[PDB]
């Protein structure tokens, strides 16, 4: 009641400004208080104002230290005491954040109370060395057929997701997370990827849609949403991926695996731009800070597959970059493209043309790719890359009097493209990815009518599920397609294809 | 008067520095009033420069200012009056009537800046507005509580589109509306005043179902920046205190970006990318985040945006493009083709468009429409060089349907009784799904293309077929 | 060799003066005379306001200096060179700034701290003594440099008191606590 | 008030100390802040415009901007030897 | 129903301005003298504990 | 102009060229060292131009009919309205009357780029008779533009397009 | 430099009036075609704020340029603002 | 022994104020003992007034303006020899191959003519 609130204030007693250094604002304009004092002050230390505002100290100038406010201007006014928290930016890290939506400071914005986090570790921490990493050998399965075969993704690996604005960029990401529920349910902490979605500059209404969808898909119980919303201040937005990485480090360090999706670094860039411009530090090329490359690279190299002496763990990552109308040339895209090992390039034309979600796999690349891929899935998917490649070339020969060879290619290719359409927010399991691709590979879908490709797919799955759930279980458990299994599978495919 | 007396030190346009004395130093974002023969100059405190010398931005005009002029402190962000009676008042930037219905009757006053509501407050939207406009209903349905965004260049009569929206959605809707005009013409102002006096949305006898805040482009840039915030708080009073659902309307939000860019430059913040303010993101963010569907009220913003030279890749439109829920791009080209609505259908998408959510049937029909149109646009190039001879019979049928659909979309509006004379066709969403479905089924592909042009629903298309027939 | 760097802006002047007069060990004399001429200059407000005004030329400044050396019959010729320097540098507005800063360097060299017991109201001499005892007793100021404390009355601090010196403050202002109290009882 | 190249603390320390330059420094200079391959030197007041100067680094430079308090030599050579 | 819920929230804000009235009373009273003296001696004690 | 407007009489003010006003204010700003906006044109040029331009009005008829009419003239340097001064003016005005240099040479002199000649506010001021007659002039021309592009590929044109083409040409 | 300035004390103003009809005038309102001495009708001040929403009435009075394309395609009325670009 | 106190840390551009007649030279290497082991700053300017401006090689976190610096006296000297065959060494010239401490007899300046 009134009593509980008053009792809370009473709990809030304790006073004395006994601090070796205090500060006094000289002038505060533009959220850049310039403080006289704070002689001792760690670099980028957290400082607490009289108005309880928190700040970092990017500029330590010789006579004054230009604090950058994380809080609202209105409260602050010149002269005010600036207490020295004495702790460089650190955020709680620990297992408590599973199924917790937290803001940048860590404060639950889903109001699930104080984090069950067992340490506070710094926002920026140097990345794993040469020997603290072992080569990738464990794939992660997104449940998106094209991604898993055409663009295979490892673990501790960072591939870009560079594509057109609000084309459900966030949707492409969210699909992966859904398949991670299945694996999450499974044991072995390597299979338990505790996903982290880093919502940067995203309005709280949008994130509310995310939160509810995640709750609907029960994803909250391994999901973490580090949230720096549109409203949240530009220091918070800037430090938001760095902060997020640290949360990931705890899981990674314990040897577990996890997937962190930084979405979108483009708005992070803008925030850094805002900071730099306000600190009068000259803005780099295309008016985006010069050492943005250094910041982004530092962030993206804290995602890695650690060595076995380092406890066999990883932090898979998937940064998202928003193209400026498909402009992949621009200082922030070019830099990021260089840093990333792989790219996924969604194509707008394809979206309109009904491949929704839309991916253009010509402009998707993996630079680690098939090194981590399901062995079964390797077997049934070399052909698919080549078939589609031919399909691209003969696409523009599809405008009259056509050679039989080209026309054959065209038929196989069109059916494949229809097959590779993905139904948003429905993931798939590898044990059901492989049969479908196998059919296409064996060209048994060449005969199947285009309209009936969609119908075929689900029907084939049900037919396999009733008739050949031995095959499905074999695929699931073996993880490799035995010649006997491929024989039986071919038979099954033929039988279903016949009907 | 106030001990908090400041003396002007430098009039450098809008930047006016004031020299408050000792032990007195207004907090950031305060409001200073300076007695002048120009009434009260309102100064928004935006920096302290130390030595009890603040640097403030002017809202009102800066001519005839004499240095060392006593500055009273009204304190805090400009506080307007809000109340039940605010409906049926046109209110200038400093919160004073500009429709000479005398002083606005204050129940409460509130500051024009108000903190964005937290994650907890937000309630997840799902309600579907139905404008009765075919393109909107079928190809990008709107949602109540939404943040509709009318991206377009000039010339597409952005105001005209909104006027149709007010006629349909506002009149239909029971809740109040707030029409806010940011940096818009006094020609437009006079037209809007007249038009809504006529439509009775403003009914001077009794109250109005709308309040108006006309901020015009002649108003100094500082006022142009902070008109938006003011309008929002009026909506908040309705939303919160009166527990209403508000149809907010703002016009044109490029003026808001532009205004902020100017005073960034004046503040000495060196211009950021493409000359836009470095605080563009946070200013946009503050506006959008404040608007939400709280448990006390659902507010549906419709924000006009001016896209300079139809480059929405320009950072000011592009930044806004993320921030808004239900984009529509009204392309000049499509307007010129004679299609009114001028919406480019393949460049107009809303968050609410999710398949089952908008109806699985609705989605599938609309998907078929989109594919048909997309094919048609691509095939125009083939027709252009190669000719129509290289299009197959199937392709030709898709093209014929698309040409019919393209002009099926064309329908008149009530606000182009003025432009033309034809009275608007309010065609319900359910009816549109059916009517478009019929076309795809080819049931009315026996109807001429021009009998789809600038008319209503399927029944009407049949009637106009009869009209052309005889 | 300054005790502590009070970097530039009249503190470059103060630094220069400090080392120059430290090597001649005529800092007290300099300081006293500098203070003395400033006091009587302020109490000659005819060109104690117009001293501040920057109307004065090189030449007009020079004639101001001539009037100034009538006002104080010598005491440290490095501060007489300071007068030349300031007139030549064409700024005399921050003259007292140099003096104050020089005073800090001087009394830092002597080893003197000057604190304050800012409070709402003027405080008891008992309170002064108790705080002085407390400060000397504390390892925080174990002396080696003396204690001056100036109780000041600031109504701005609405209840409580704040002791300040050495960037170490003890702030038991009730006003701040009240602000948080008001805030927490909005629900 | 303001900052000037003659308010530089070493220069300032000589002036306060009543040290007379004696025209030694009207024909000799002593280097001040250096880097960016240009140096700002105090003195050299009898410098001819576009003279060649010899440093104690041995490097030679051409005075470009003759300013009232500093002369800004341009180093024809590496800055490594210059201090 | 809406104002019924609202009144509970509003009441706390009504009670908030009453704290402010009580603040004006505290700072007027010789609580202003005596409790400031209490703050002084308490601060002496805090500073002594350093 | 206001003396006429105030007097209740109609007048027209041609402002040729405001672009050089911007250069002047640019010079002033850069020699008063106030931060220069995009393209070095002042960081408050929009305010200058907007306040100037909105003065022209069809005065309220409770205050009489004196209308100052304005015609701003922005001579686009290259023809690219993304330039700061052209962008600013476009927002301010009730309509734009784009002219095309190529069409001047082509012989449509006066040359009106009718594709980019728009009035956002739209028409209602123009003779009622003339309004009736020119009703489909817009449609014919718009169709002519599409048709003309197709026509110059020398691709086979149907009679309907050539009706348009012929009509358009006339 | 070092010159004295004596404040005129008068805000910028121009002679205005129908007396300028048929005549060229410079900025300071002196006929530079030298058609007689200044004939005007009062002075006014350079900056004057635009007529308000209430001080506006709807435009309904055509004005025609005599160019058929201009009249037809773009509307010109008495009170209009049209940018020639 | 040339020593200086850190007097700014605006970015990774660290200005160090050195005591009288103990001014570095441009391209010298400074080593600041840190809880990060060492931080190597390379003097790339003299800002005058017994201050320099240096750049950092290692990270900037936890710097406190005051930190004692030791000036090596010249460009970083990196180990050399056939002992350096097959050694991954980071910039400061120290093993990141983690094949233990440097075995190289001689070290030599990084800048040369």
């Amino acid at each position: 009641e009134v009593s509980s609130i008053l009792e809370e204030r009473i709990k809030g007693v304790s006073d004395e400004a006994n601090l070796n250094e205090t500060g006094r604002v000289l002038a505060v304009g533009d959220g850049i208080a310039r403080v006289f004092g704070l002689n001792n002050i760690q670099a980028e230390e957290l400082v607490e104002f009289s108005s309880g505002v928190k700040g970092m100290a990017l500029n330590l100038e010789p006579g004054q230290v230009g604090i950058v406010l994380f809080g609202s201007d209105r409260l602050v006014k010149e002269g005010e005491l600036v207490k020295r928290t004495g702790n460089i930016v650190d955020v709680p890290v620990g297992p408590g954040l599973l199924g917790r939506v937290v803001d940048a400071l860590g404060n639950p914005i889903d109001g699930k109370g104080p984090i069950d986090a067992a340490g506070r570790s710094r926002a920026q921490v140097k990345a794993p060395g040469i020997l603290p990493r072992r080569s990738v050998h464990e794939p992660v399965q997104t449940g998106l057929k094209a991604v898993d075969a055409l663009v295979p993704i490892g673990r501790g690996q960072r591939e870009l997701i560079i594509g057109d604005r609000q084309t459900g960029k966030t949707a492409v990401a969210l699909d992966t997370i859904l398949n991670q529920k299945r694996w999450n349910n499974g044991s072995d902490e390597s299979k338990k990827l505790y996903c982290v979605y880093v919502a940067v500059g995203q309005k709280r209404s949008t994130v509310a849609q995310l939160v509810q969808t995640l709750e609907q898909h029960d994803a909250m119980k391994y999901s973490i949403i580090v949230a720096a919303t549109a409203s949240e201040a530009a220091p918070l937005q800037y430090l938001a991926p760095f902060t997020a990485a640290s949360i990931g480090e705890w899981f990674r360090d314990n040897g577990k695996h996890a997937l962190i999706v930084y979405d979108d670094l483009s708005k992070q860039a803008v925030a850094y731009r805002q900071l730099s411009l306000l600190l009068r530090r000259p803005p780099g090329r295309e008016a985006y800070p010069g050492d943005v490359f250094y910041l982004h690279s530092r962030l993206l190299e804290r995602a890695a597959k650690l060595s076995e002496k380092e406890g066999s763990g990883s932090l898979t990552a998937l940064p998202v970059i928003e193209t400026q109308g498909g402009d992949v040339s621009a200082y922030i895209p070019t830099n990021v493209i260089s840093i990333t090992d792989g790219q996924i390039f969604l194509e707008a034309e394809l979206f309109y043309k009904g491949i929704r979600p839309a991916i253009n796999v010509g402009l998707s690349v993996s630079r680690v790719g098939s090194a981590a891929q399901v062995k079964a899935l390797k077997q049934v998917a070399g052909s698919l890359k080549l078939f589609l490649a031919q399909y691209r070339e003969v696409a523009a020969f599809a405008q009259s009097d056509l050679d039989a060879s080209t026309k054959q290619t065209l038929v196989r290719g069109e059916r494949l493209t229809q097959l590779l359409k993905q139904n948003q927010y429905s993931p798939l399991a590898t044990e059901e990815q492989v049969p479908l691709i196998y059919a296409g590979v064996n060209g048994h879908l060449d005969g199947i009518e285009l309209s009936r490709i969609g119908e075929f797919e689900s029907s084939f799955l049900s037919y396999l599920k009733s008739n050949h759930n031995e095959l499905l279980t074999e695929i699931r458990e073996k993880g490799e397609l035995s010649k006997e299994l491929l024989a039986s599978l071919k038979s099954a495919t033929e039988s279903f294809v016949a009907t | 008067s106030t001990p908090i007396t400041g003396k002007v030190t430098a009039v450098i346009g809008a930047i006016v520095d004031v020299h408050f004395e000792q032990s007195e130093l207004p907090a950031i974002l305060n409001a200073l009033e300076i007695k002048t023969p120009q009434g009260k100059l309102v100064l928004e405190v935006a920096q302290h420069l130390g030595e009890n010398t603040v640097r403030t931005i002017a809202m009102d005009g800066t001519e005839g200012l004499v240095r060392g002029e006593k500055v009273l402190d009204t304190g805090g962000p400009i506080s307007v009056p809000v109340g039940r009676e605010t409906l049926g008042r046109i209110i200038n930037v400093i919160g004073e009537p500009i429709d000479e219905r005398g002083p606005i009757k204050s129940k409460l006053r509130k500051p024009i800046h108000a903190d964005p509501p937290s994650f907890a407050e937000q309630s997840t939207s799902a309600e579907i507005l139905e404008t009765g406009i075919k393109v909107v209903d079928l190809l990008a349905p709107y949602a109540r509580g939404g943040k509709i965004g009318l991206f377009g260049g000039a010339g597409v009569g952005k105001t005209v589109f909104i006027q149709e929206l007010i006629n349909n959605i506002a009149k239909a809707h029971g809740g109040f509306s707030v029409f806010t005009g940011v940096g818009e013409r006094t020609r437009e102002g006079n037209d809007l005043y007249r038009e809504m006096k006529e439509t009775g949305v403003i009914n001077l006898e009794g109250e109005s179902k709308v309040a108006l805040v006309f901020g015009q482009m002649n108003e100094p840039p500082g006022a142009r920046a902070r008109v938006a915030l003011t309008g929002l708080t009026i909506a908040e009073y309705f939303r919160d205190e009166e527990g209403q659902d508000v149809l907010l309307f703002i016009d044109n939000i490029f003026r808001f970006t532009q205004a902020g860019s100017e005073v960034s430059a004046l503040l000495g913040r060196i211009p950021s990318a493409v000359g836009y303010q470095p605080t563009l993101a946070t200013d946009m963010g503050l506006l959008q985040e404040r608007i939400t569907t709280t448990k006390k009220g659902s507010v549906t913003s419709v924000q006009a945006v001016y896209v300079p030279a139809d480059d929405l890749t320009d950072p000011a439109p592009a930044t806004t493009f993320a921030h808004l829920d239900a984009t529509t791009v009204l392309s000049r080209g499509i307007s010129e083709l004679g299609i009114y609505p001028a919406v480019d259908p393949l460049d107009s998408k809303s968050r609410l468009l999710d398949a089952a959510v908008v109806g699985q049937e609705h989605y599938d029909v609309a998907s078929k429409v989109q594919e048909t149109l997309q094919t048609y646009k691509s095939l125009q190039d083939i027709i252009a060089i190669l000719g129509m001879d290289e299009l197959s019979e199937q392709d030709k049928l898709t093209v014929e349907r698309a040409r019919k659909i393209q002009r099926f979309l064309s329908q008149p509006f009530a606000v182009a009784e003025v432009f033309t004379g034809i009275p608007g066709k309010l065609v319900r969403l359910k009816d549109t799904v059916a009517s478009f479905k019929a076309v795809l089924e080819g049931k009315y592909d026996n109807i001429p293309e021009h009998a789809f042009y600038m008319v209503g629903g399927i029944e009407d298309v049949v009637a106009k077929a009869e009209k052309l027939a005889a | 060799p300054p005790p502590v760097r009070l970097f530039g802006v009249e503190g470059t002047y103060a630094t220069a003066l400090y080392q120059a007069a430290a090597k001649n060990s005529s800092i007290d004399a300099a300081f006293q005379s500098l203070q003395k001429v400033e006091s009587t200059v302020k109490k000659n407000p005819k060109l104690g306001h117009l001293l501040l005004n920057p109307a004065l030329s090189l030449k007009d400044r020079n004639s101001v200096i001539d009037a100034i050396v009538e006002t104080h019959k010598n005491l440290d010729g490095y501060v007489v060179n300071l007068l030349k320097v300031l007139s030549e540098n064409n700024r005399l507005g921050c003259f007292e700034k140099i003096a104050s800063d020089f005073g800090v360097l001087n009394d830092a060299h002597n080893g003197l701290l000057k604190g304050t017991v800012t409070s709402a109201e003027p405080l008891d001499p008992k309170s002064f003594k108790r705080i002085e005892k407390a400060l000397s007793a504390s390892k925080l100021v174990g002396q080696g440099k003396s204690l001056k404390l100036e109780n000041v009355v600031k109504p701005e601090i609405k209840g409580g008191l704040i002791v300040e010196l050495g960037d170490k403050t003890v702030d038991l202002s009730i006003s701040t606590k009240i602000q948080k109290l008001n805030k927490v009882l909005e629900d | 008030t303001k900052a000037q190249p003659t308010e530089v603390s070493s220069i300032l320390e000589e002036r306060i100390k009543g040290v007379s330059d004696e025209a030694n420094l009207n024909e000799t200079g002593r280097v001040l802040a250096v880097g960016d391959g240009i140096a700002r030197v105090f003195g050299l007041n009898n410098i001819q415009a576009e003279e060649l100067v010899e440093f104690s680094s041995g490097v030679k430079g051409m005075a470009l901007n003759l300013e009232p308090g500093q002369v800004g030599i341009v180093l024809f050579g590496s800055d490594r030897l210059v201090k | 129903v809406r104002y019924e819920a609202s009144l509970r929230q509003l009441e706390q804000r009504q009670l908030a301005k009453s704290v402010i009235s009580r603040v004006q009373s505290e700072l007027g009273n010789p609580k202003f003298q005596e409790k400031v003296l209490q703050q002084s001696i308490s601060e002496i004690e805090q500073l002594l504990s350093k | 102009g206001e003396w006429f407007r105030d007097n209740g009489k109609h007048a027209l003010i041609v402002y040729d060229d405001l672009s050089k006003q911007a250069v002047a204010y640019r010079q002033l700003s850069l020699l008063l060292r106030r931060p220069p906006g995009r393209e070095a044109y002042p960081g408050d040029v929009f305010y200058l131009h907007s306040r100037l331009l909105e003065r022209a009005a069809k005065l309220s008829e409770k205050e009489g009919s004196g209308s100052l009419t304005a015609l701003p003239v922005i001579e686009t340097q290259g023809g690219d309205v993304s330039a700061y001064i052209p962008t600013n003016v476009i927002s301010i005005t009730d309509g734009q009357i784009f002219l095309e240099a190529e069409l001047f040479y082509k012989g449509i002199r006066p040359a009106i780029n009718v594709g980019l000649s728009v009035s956002r506010v739209g028409s209602a001021a123009q003779v009622k008779a003339l309004k009736q007659v020119a009703g489909s002039l817009k449609l014919f021309l718009a169709q002519y533009r599409e048709v003309a592009a197709f026509a110059q590929f020398g691709s086979d044109l149907d009679a309907s397009t050539k009706q348009t083409l012929v009509r358009g040409e006339r």
